[PDB]
């Protein structure tokens, strides 16, 4: 997995690359890494799939609560505060290792939570088994006051340089630009450079082929 | 002492032209010891359909625990559930056991009843979804039938040829696995009927 | 008026008082006599002990709480037995932990407080048992008065249950009598002995009647009951 | 209809809490005890009536210390006054226990405070029957309070409490009007005695015992220590001087 | 100390009644009016803004809340007993659905729970009914538009339109005059307006009025593009200056 | 059944005895508080009445500072006055460390006014007889006034009074912002802030102050404080100019 | 420190001067031999004038930091500014309490008025010392020898902010787990500064 | 204390009676009245709506009748809340059962479970009891069609028709009357109605005031099939049998 997050300007951009991987084999070719926690604030999650999921649904959760319950807008500090006291309260039992990106009413912010409870703050991180290959990435191109044009190019490269150097990483690049003072924008499939090219031939079998013992209908309705 | 290889076992899920199918073999085992030969691993909660392979206590246990969770929707809800919500049904139940989990590879194959769009879904034993648009392989013949299903798919074909499609995959991946076979089944499913139909194939 | 105050230790009156607790203090006043006196060198406890028909024995009122302290009760004989047991355990933790013997002062000091969360609370009732603690520690002699109210005091004489205030005058008189018995166990005791028979009336002291219990200096409190107090009558 | 004053928490018509009021009632059936503030401590004086000969002189203490800096005296119900000291102690250690210095005086006040005061929360507790002077020296000087069974307190130049308390708060306000530069800790000990002395004429039919103790910065060390021998002695000659 | 009081503060009387819940109800009857009108696009809620002071900023009090995306809750009442109902009911919306589902329970079923929430407080050992009636409008997928009334006892009614409070009766009356299975929604604000000013003693307008609709799917209010599957929340409270409009067309 | 005086049931006329008589019992110190709003800040008088010769004046207060942004000012007997401060100081702290920005004055007051609430419906708590006015420049809304009471209501405010006088105060006030038709004092200096709220003060009670009859906090961006007595003082000389 | 967590190695001290004292860390994290962050903050506020210095696990002083930061706050809100000491008794008893679970070793500095500037380190134990500067940090052994010899009562800010600077690039030079810019934060009477030097600077001294 | 506000809901009077249970029962009379006819080859559960009105949903509605499992239905009397929790329970217990022996619950295991928890809240726990009374229609495969009925006490009992809620000595009058052991599902839903007909306390028995199920064993499959009546259907049978 390769998971990124550089701040632009006037907001901040996550991405990260959609191959799922048990072991050596590659379970799920297209999965979304990408997280909404509330509407302006996502996150990146890298390491066990189903904790990464499980952690930003239940803090986004009560994130939404919280914001019903005061009336404003959700801030990155507070998905950050719960998702850490969480996280370390586990022990590092939940695998989940994220960058949390997001703009509220005080600004646009980005900071990266490893799965024991640390957090920390930046202009560009990076996670994940492909974490080295996108920080070269970003150590070599990024420079401060990025526009937002630069910094979706800038995350979206970290992530190829995962893709194509990182046997845990693959498929394609998600990412999801969080403006101040625009609607979060998921671009689900950004990119798209691994298609399959066509078969060489067509396995569709005649009919018949299969040798059938006994057929039945099934009862669905009561 | 791998819950997940003591009783062996293979499922298989494909979507297709306003049809889903979803397959299974028949192998209960206790290590090398083929034990039962009627052992489907595929059950349905009104129209929704999980097959789920992995430890047998386990495979009975949730088949059970689902009934009774959709039975108990459907006198709430007053319809049956969709298999959108059956598959986050399912992930919020294996998660819920994440530090003790049950040792199982559901896969969830289904068609809803108000769009009429194929679903079909695989989770790993702690509730992460899988939703493909293609196909979902569980069991001791995974990688089998990854092999076979990326070979052998081609999207939306009709129910009378996904079905030799679908078989094709399931028998011939459960013929290069020791744990698996002895008898298959497989359910092709639309929107008004579904069919179950039975397998030949080799009983070693 | 009163069974709008006096149904629970939890309610003061509009006077300030606490009935329940008033209530307790009767028991002790309808108790049998027993009287604590003490010099510099040892601390007596004498007490009539009452039967309830001329074929049964007659009740204990003196209990040893550890080899240096005791008590005579008076009252609800229940109560003093929690208590009393109580006391036993705070001695005995003294010893055990601190390898120290548990000083009267603050003996006293924990039955107070024991008998107060049984008055602030509701559900509760107040301890219905009157209590003459005597010891001896590293301060010398010691007698203490407890009452159910929470209230311990630190006393050269005095005693407590029906008719107390016969004694409790002579003890009140011959104060600087008695407070100079030292080294002369069994002076004393005749001390106690002479103020308890002020606070007869039914009939005379006799050997099923009398229980003295002396404990000082050089003597681990000690109960004398029937048999060895006929040199005293 | 009637019945508001059977039941702790309850609000009568008018707001108020009868049964706090009844405590309060037991608290002026009780001994007079005061305290005074001085330029570096305070002082506290209670009287300590003679039930009669029979009692122990200069043994049944009344006067209790928290911690090493802080003294309480209280007038009311004496094991009540026991029971909010054992808390004010519990309370004491664990804040020098977490935060290493010993507790100011202010922290310390409403740590009463907030513990009575809960008592006036539900029926299922009777309110303490006491009013407690306390207060000590720490880090920025001394400190006077007195608590009532409400859970009120404030702080103190000089404060009564008991049977006497008028005349104590009477000769209490001659005190504070005729020495506002302050008063050394040995004029108020001296004062303190009189003070007592003069107010145990509201119960003038049985014979007393004084007891004083201090806290001061320059006699004590900031630390309490109850006023034994020549300054006691000293101080009770004061008292049947300045009385007739 | 302790809450010993685990015991029931309702009870049966001799004639069948439960006391407490009949005097809850007689509070709700004192509160201000507040109604729900159900068309076939739609469903509106609305209340009165009875500001106690104008001093008081009346736009930090809302009495028309936001459940989920797509249901909202009004009341007639005692305030702060709806206030503390609504923070349940947004929290059961989460824990007894969206984290088992993954999406907001319907209707009926977030009313059912409310309803279970206010029939304890009917039974429960030593605690007072909550002194309000509620009208909760949503949306779902399967069962479309719905509206119900739950009241201190914790029954629940689903209505086409109602109104509970102080002039609920004669409310009541005029909606069963208007009402008609082929409404708009514009015309079911209409007819709300309308009902809504024979209950108002004062002035009518956008500051003192507080009106919910369930509607269309509103995109402009997710707040985040991307995603097609969820295409907004069909709750929409209408500002100030949208009853105004509506007011002018009267 | 006569009982329903005693504790949080229902009367058959659907009141809450117990909830009105704590309301009667907020009014038991006889002290009157106003909060006003300025263009960026919030400020709070409250009358100071200290009797007793023998009390040490600088304890006797009914502000609190809640954190370092919100500041409270009680109108009720002081028990329950502190019990609240010190629930209010602690679910400040507690929403700072789990959410990770400091807790917003009118959501502070919600809370005290959920816990309100309860003691309204449960019948082994009581009311607390008080009624709590925060006041903060918040970071997000501006100045803030919120005020809670007994029956766990609680509200924004343009500016508020409370005590026995309240009536007085707010009628002054509202005369005021008929005129001015602004929510808020048009004032840049807290200072001034300060002043026009002791002028109305002294205008609606028709009373004079010194400096030890007033208590004043004041709420600016990032912090509350309280004005000692000689603060107090130079407004009270610089307001003696316009009267 | 637990398998694979992200490490602090650090080289971090603080030191009294004359006017205060001051607080010195480098900014690299580790997990292995990468460098997780190379820019981080180890000067961590507790209070406004109450800061520590932070070395051992990551997760572990945040969540220590973050606890102390609640507690003084409170502490504040109801008795006003709390000492260094405090500061250090709080910190220390939450490591002493999890001393079997916490890899922290933490340098309380502190100023106050009455007091001036104040040095508590607490090391892996939980055990609480007092001292007129303090080293820690992985490559804290390293200076060990340096700073004893280089070290004076009551110096100037100036002297102090070049013996931070000049012990802590020697630390960095020699210790893998260090690196990155030298912070330092002043605490005085005057209130709060934020100093940084970069690796061009410290590198060659 | 507390002791004072306890209404003792677990008590029985000077005539072994409960006082709760015995007042519950009065509010159950005041109910719409329900009727369950047991027939051959089916069972009916008729019920007549409370508090309704020109405007209330009665598509989207449920207040009598609940289906408690696809074999299992009662009907209720009394304060729907109330049912609605216990309904609820017995929910999951049929469930419970299911996953457990893997056959569907027998009927009256059901039926004794639901009254042994109302019968719980009549001996310990000081709580009011639930103010309801059920009539339970099911299906097994040892007894066959079945229909009971239990109340505020928790006893239960079996009948081949009954009913709960107002007017009960008048309907089981008219059931005892025109009921026939042999009885066939259409001739018992016609009883059922003609009942609520002449016992109903307003004008005339219109289908907006009904709820109406039935559960028959079709000869045409083989699965027992419960039926909730949808108001057309409610408004259907009432003209064939007589009512308009
Ligand atoms: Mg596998
Ligand atoms: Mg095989
Ligand atoms: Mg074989
Ligand atoms: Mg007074
Ligand atoms: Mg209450
Ligand atoms: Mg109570
Ligand atoms: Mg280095």
């Amino acid at each position: 997995t390769t998971i990124v997050g550089v701040k632009f300007n006037n907001g901040v951009v996550i991405a990260a690359d959609t191959r799922s991987t048990q072991g050596p084999i590659v379970a799920d070719k297209n999965c979304a890494k990408l997280h909404r926690i509330s509407p302006k604030i996502w996150c990146a999650g890298a390491g066990t799939a189903a904790d990464t999921e499980a952690v930003t649904q239940l803090i986004g959760s009560n994130i939404e609560l919280h914001s019903l319950y005061t009336s404003r807008e959700p801030r990155v500090v507070s998905a950050l505060q719960m998702l850490k006291q969480h996280l370390f309260k586990y022990q590092g039992h939940i695998g989940a290792y994220l960058i949390v990106a997001g703009v509220d009413p005080t600004g646009s912010h980005l900071f990266s939570i490893h799965a024991h409870g640390s957090t920390d703050v930046g202009y560009y991180l990076s996670l994940g088994s492909g974490s080295l290959a996108a920080m070269a990435v970003l150590e070599s191109h990024w420079k401060q006051d990025l526009t937002k044009e630069e910094a979706i190019k800038l995350a979206s490269d970290a992530i190829q340089a995962g893709i194509w150097n990182d046997l845990g990483s693959g498929s394609n690049v998600d990412v999801c630009v969080m403006e101040i003072g625009k609607d979060a924008e998921y671009l689900r499939n950004y990119l798209t450079p691994n298609v399959r090219e066509e078969k060489q031939k067509s396995y569709k079998f005649p009919r018949g082929t299969t040798a059938v013992l006994k057929e039945s209908i099934v009862n669905i309705c009561d | 002492s791998d819950p997940s290889s003591i009783n062996g076992g293979i499922v298989v899920a494909m979507t297709g032209k306003d049809c889903v199918a979803i397959a299974c073999d028949l192998r209960l085992g206790s290590q090398s010891l083929g034990v039962s030969n009627k052992f489907e691993k595929i059950f349905h909660y009104g129209h929704v359909f999980l097959g789920i392979t992995g430890l047998a206590t386990d495979v009975t246990t949730l088949n059970e625990m689902f009934r009774y969770k959709t039975n108990l929707y459907k006198l709430k809800e007053e319809r049956a559930i969709e298999p959108e919500t059956f598959t986050q049904l399912v992930s919020s139940s294996l998660y819920e056991r994440r530090f003790g989990p049950y040792f199982v590879g559901p896969v969830v194959a289904g068609i809803n009843s108000k769009s009429g769009k194929p679903f079909i879904a695989g989770f790993d034993l702690i509730g992460c979804i899988d939703e493909a648009k293609d196909f979902i392989v569980s069991g001791t013949a995974s990688d089998q039938l990854f092999g076979m299903c990326e070979s052998l798919y081609e999207p939306n074909l009709e129910p009378e040829d996904l079905f030799e499609t679908i078989s094709q995959a399931l028998l011939n991946a459960a013929d290069r696995d020791a744990l698996s076979g002895w008898g298959a089944v497989v359910y092709i499913i639309k929107k008004d009927e579904v069919v179950k139909r039975y397998l030949k194939m080799r009983q070693d | 008026f009163r069974n709008n105050y006096d149904g629970d230790t939890v309610t003061f009156s509009p006077t300030g008082r606490l009935f329940q607790v008033e209530y307790a203090l009767e028991a002790i006043k309808q108790g049998s006599v027993t009287v604590g006196l003490r010099s510099n060198t040892h601390a007596v406890l004498v007490a009539l002990k009452r039967n309830a028909d001329e074929l049964s024995s007659y009740q204990k009122k003196i209990i040893k709480c550890d080899e240096h302290m005791g008590l005579s009760l008076a009252g609800l004989a229940p109560d003093a037995r929690v208590l009393s047991n109580y006391l036993r355990q705070q001695c005995n933790y003294s010893s055990l932990v601190f390898n120290r013997k548990l000083a009267v002062e603050r003996a006293g000091h924990l039955l107070c407080d024991k008998a107060q969360k049984n008055t602030q609370s509701y559900g509760g009732r107040p301890y219905g048992v009157g209590l003459l603690i005597i010891g001896y520690d590293k301060s010398g002699a010691h007698l203490l008065e407890f009452q159910p109210s929470g209230n311990v005091t630190e006393l050269y004489g005095t005693a407590i249950g029906a008719r107390s205030q016969g004694a409790k005058t002579y003890l009140e008189r011959t104060l600087d009598t008695f407070i100079k018995i030292d080294g002369n166990p069994d002076e004393l005791i005749k001390a106690g002995v002479e103020a308890i028979s002020q606070s007869l009336r039914d009939e005379s002291l006799t050997v099923d009647n009398l229980s003295i219990a002396i404990v000082g200096k050089d003597t681990p409190f000690t109960i004398y009951d029937g048999e060895a107090v006929a040199k005293y009558i | 209809g009637t019945g508001y004053d059977l039941s702790n928490s309850v609000f009568s018509p008018d707001g108020r809490n009868f049964q706090v009021e009844y405590a309060v009632k037991a608290v002026e059936n009780g001994t007079t005890s005061i305290g005074i503030k001085c330029n570096d401590g305070v002082v506290f004086a209670v009287e300590k009536l003679i039930t009669s000969k029979l009692l122990v002189p200069q043994k049944n203490v009344k006067i209790q210390v928290v911690d090493r800096h802080i003294g309480c005296v209280y007038s009311g119900l004496i094991p009540d006054g026991r029971h909010l000291v054992n808390r004010g102690r519990e309370e004491a250690a664990s804040f020098k226990k977490l935060y290493k210095t010993p507790i100011p005086i202010p922290a310390f006040a409403d740590r009463l405070g907030q513990y009575v005061q809960a008592h006036t929360l539900y029926n299922s507790v009777r309110p303490f029957g006491v009013s407690t002077i306390f207060g000590g020296v720490d880090k920025n000087g001394a400190h006077l309070y007195m608590l009532e069974p409400s859970g009120s307190y404030w702080g103190y130049k000089g404060a009564a409490t008991g049977k006497g308390r008028q005349s104590a708060k009477a000769e209490l306000e001659k005190l504070v009007d005729h020495h506002p530069e302050g008063l050394s800790a040995r004029e108020a000990v001296k004062q303190a005695a009189k003070i007592i002395y003069l107010a145990h004429e509201d119960n003038k039919e049985k014979d007393f015992e004084l007891e004083i103790s201090w806290c001061s910065l320059s006699e004590t060390n900031g630390l309490h220590k109850f006023v034994k021998g020549d300054l006691l002695q000293e101080a009770i000659d004061f008292a049947q001087k300045e009385i007739n | 100390m302790t809450d010993r009081y685990s015991f029931s503060l309702t009870t049966f009387s001799p004639s069948g009644k439960l006391g407490q819940i009949d005097y809850a109800l007689t509070a709700v009857k004192q509160g201000v009016t507040s109604l729900g009108i159900k068309a076939t696009n739609g469903v509106v809620i609305a209340t009165e803004k009875k500001s106690s002071s104008p001093l008081a900023m009346s736009e930090t009090l809302s009495k028309v809340s936001l459940l989920t995306p797509d249901i909202g809750a009004v009341y007639s009442g005692m305030g702060p007993d709806y206030r503390v109902l609504v923070d349940k009911s947004r929290k059961v919306a989460h824990t007894s659905y969206k984290r088992i589902y993954g999406e907001y329970p319907p209707t009926k079923l977030l009313v059912s729970e409310v309803a279970k929430i206010m029939q304890e407080a009917t039974q429960s050992g030593g605690v007072r009914p909550f002194g309000v009636s509620l009208l909760i409008a949503g949306h779902d997928e399967f069962n479309g538009f719905s509206l119900y009334q739950v009241d201190p006892s914790g029954s629940y009614f689903p209505w086409k339109a109602t109104a509970i409070g102080k002039g609920s009766v004669a409310a009541k009356t005029f909606l069963e005059k208007r009402w008609n299975d082929e409404l708009e929604l514009e015309d079911a604000i209409h007819i709300a307006l309308l009902t809504l000013k024979e209950s108002v003693e004062g002035e009518f307008n956008g500051d003192t009025i507080e009106l919910a609709i369930i509607g269309d799917e509103n995109p402009d209010l997710l707040g985040y593009t991307g995603i097609p599957t969820d295409k907004g929340p069909r709750f929409r409270k209408l500002t100030s200056q949208e009853i105004n409009d509506r007011l002018e067309a009267l | 059944a006569g009982y329903d005086r005693h504790i949080t049931i229902f009367s058959p006329e659907g009141r809450l005895y117990q909830v009105e008589y704590a309301f009667k019992a907020t009014n038991q110190t006889n002290i009157n508080s106003l909060a006003v709003r300025g263009k960026d800040c919030t400020v709070v008088i409250s009358q100071k009445k200290v009797p007793d010769k023998l009390l040490d004046p600088t304890t006797v207060s009914y502000i609190f500072c809640i954190s370092r942004t919100i500041g409270m000012v009680v109108n009720g007997p002081i028990p329950d006055a502190r019990n609240a401060a010190l629930r209010a100081k602690a679910e400040a702290a507690e929403f700072r460390y789990k959410y990770g920005y400091d807790m917003p004055c009118d959501v502070l007051a919600k809370r005290m006014a959920n816990l309100s609430q309860i003691y309204t419906q449960r019948a082994y708590m009581r009311p607390l007889g008080v009624i709590l006015t925060f006041v903060s420049v918040d970071e997000e809304l501006g100045p803030s006034i919120y005020k809670t009471d007994p029956a766990g209501y609680y509200v924004g405010y343009k500016a508020t009074a409370t005590g026995p006088k309240q009536q007085e105060i707010t009628t002054n006030l509202e005369n005021h912002f008929k005129k001015s038709k602004i929510d808020h004092i048009n004032e840049e200096s807290w200072e001034k802030v300060v002043e026009f709220a002791i002028t109305h003060m002294i205008d609606a009670l028709g009373t004079e102050f010194s400096k030890n009859d007033l208590e004043v906090g004041v709420a600016t961006k990032d912090k509350f404080f309280t004005l000692s007595a000689e603060n107090i003082e130079e407004r009270l000389v610089a307001i003696a100019e316009q009267d | 420190l637990k398998k694979g967590e992200v490490s602090l190695g650090a080289s971090i001290m603080a030191v009294t001067f004359k006017d205060g004292v001051i607080l010195g860390a480098d900014s690299r994290t580790t997990t292995g031999a990468y460098i997780a962050n190379r820019v981080t903050d180890k000067l961590t506020r507790v209070h406004d004038k109450i800061w520590c210095c932070r070395s051992g696990s990551a997760a572990d002083t945040q969540a220590i930091a973050d606890i102390v930061q609640y507690h003084l706050e409170l502490y504040t809100s109801q008795y006003g500014t709390p000492s260094t000491e405090t500061a250090a008794s709080v910190f220390k008893e939450l490591c002493y309490e999890n001393k079997d679970n916490l890899t922290a070793g933490i340098i309380v500095a502190g100023y106050d008025d009455k007091n001036k500037g104040e040095v508590y380190t607490i090391p892996l134990g939980g055990s609480v010392h007092k001292l007129p500067y303090a080293i820690a940090g992985s490559g804290s052994t390293f200076i060990y020898g340096y700073c004893d010899k280089n070290f004076r009562e009551n110096m100037s800010k100036e002297e102090t902010v070049d013996f931070i600077k000049h012990s802590l690039s020697q630390a960095i030079k020699w210790d893998g787990s260090s690196g990155g810019v030298i912070r330092m934060v002043v605490l005085t009477a005057a209130g709060v500064e934020r100093l940084i030097f970069y690796p061009d600077e410290y590198e060659q001294l | 204390g507390s002791r004072r506000y306890d209404s003792r809901t677990t008590i029985f009077s000077p005539e072994g009676r409960l006082y709760q249970v015995e007042y519950a029962l009065e509010s159950i009379s005041h109910a719409g009245t329900a009727i369950g006819i047991m027939a051959s080859d089916g069972i009916v559960l008729a019920a007549e709506r409370k508090v309704t009105s020109t405007l209330l949903e009665q598509d989207t509605s449920t207040e009598k009748l609940y289906k408690l499992n696809d074999k299992i239905a009662v009907a209720v009397a009394g304060l729907t809340a109330d049912a609605e929790i216990l309904i609820n329970t017995a929910r999951i217990h049929a469930q419970n059962y299911l996953k457990t022996y893997n056959e569907d619950i027998p009927v009256e295991i059901l039926v004794r479970r639901l009254s042994d928890i109302k019968q719980g809240y009549t001996q310990h726990g000081g709580l009011r009891p639930f103010g309801v009374s059920f009539i339970y229609a099911g299906y097994d495969d040892r007894y066959g069609y079945q229909l009971y009925t239990s109340n505020p006490s928790g006893n239960y009992t079996g009948w081949k028709a009954i009913s709960v809620g107002a007017n009960t000595s008048a309907a089981q009058t008219l059931l005892q009357m025109d009921y026939k052991d042999d009885m066939k599902v259409d001739d018992a839903i016609e009883l059922a109605l003609k009942t609520l007909s002449k016992t109903t306390d307003s004008s005339a028995l219109t289908y907006d005031r009904l709820e109406f199920a039935t559960i028959r064993k079709g000869a045409n499959d083989g699965e027992v099939y419960q039926k909730i009546f949808k108001p057309q259907e409610i408004k259907d049978i009432l003209v064939k049998t007589g009512i308009t």
